[PDB]
């Protein structure tokens, strides 16, 4: 009767920054 | 004595429904539908703007393409409309009594 | 230049892009946790 919950990995990446220079606002989440 | 009748020539129009779409202001605002809003604590609008570029000749001193991440904060507001009923009409709309 | 213009009617809508992945089960191999996710993803499409 055990309950299994999938682990959640939270991470954010900015792959395009490597392709090009960027100057994103600090508050906003890219 | 009194006798009533209704002319068919015209009709008085009690207050006329005005859609907001039909007006001029509708231009200035793209309006979408939150199925829910108030449940949100805070929210933002995220969008990108490149910076345009102009090619030049000569030994290239400087430039590189540029993005931007612009995010702006929603402002919650609300509209309130009062409405009232006495009990005189509630029975009618309700149904049978005990 | 003109009098009668055209105006859009239907409001714009929204779509859910991305969410926390949260599920459960009552113990059926151990991979069904995985398979049930794709299930619960296939819904939103």
């Amino acid at each position: 009767g055990s309950i299994l919950s999938t682990i959640e990995v939270a991470s954010h990446r900015r792959l395009f920054d490597f392709f090009a220079r960027v100057r994103s606002d600090e508050n906003s989440l890219y | 004595d009194v006798e009533f009748d209704a002319l068919l020539g015209s009709y008085c129009n009690t207050l006329s429904l005005v859609r907001f779409l039909e007006l001029g202001l509708s231009v200035a605002c793209v309006c979408t539908k939150f199925p829910e809003l108030a449940y949100m604590n805070e929210g933002r609008v995220q969008f990108e703007v490149h910076q345009p570029l102009i090619a030049r000749d000569g030994p290239h001193p400087v430039e590189q393409p540029v993005h931007n991440y612009m995010t702006k904060v929603i402002d919650r507001r609300a509209l309130n409309a009062a409405f009232s009923l006495a009990t005189e009409a509630i029975a009618l709309l309700t149904g049978e009594a005990l | 230049e003109d009098t009668e213009a055209d105006v859009p009617v239907t409001y714009g809508e929204m779509v859910l892009n991305g969410a926390n992945l949260v599920t459960a089960l009552v113990m059926r191999s151990l991979d069904d946790v995985g398979r049930h996710l794709l299930e619960m993803q296939e819904e939103q499409l």
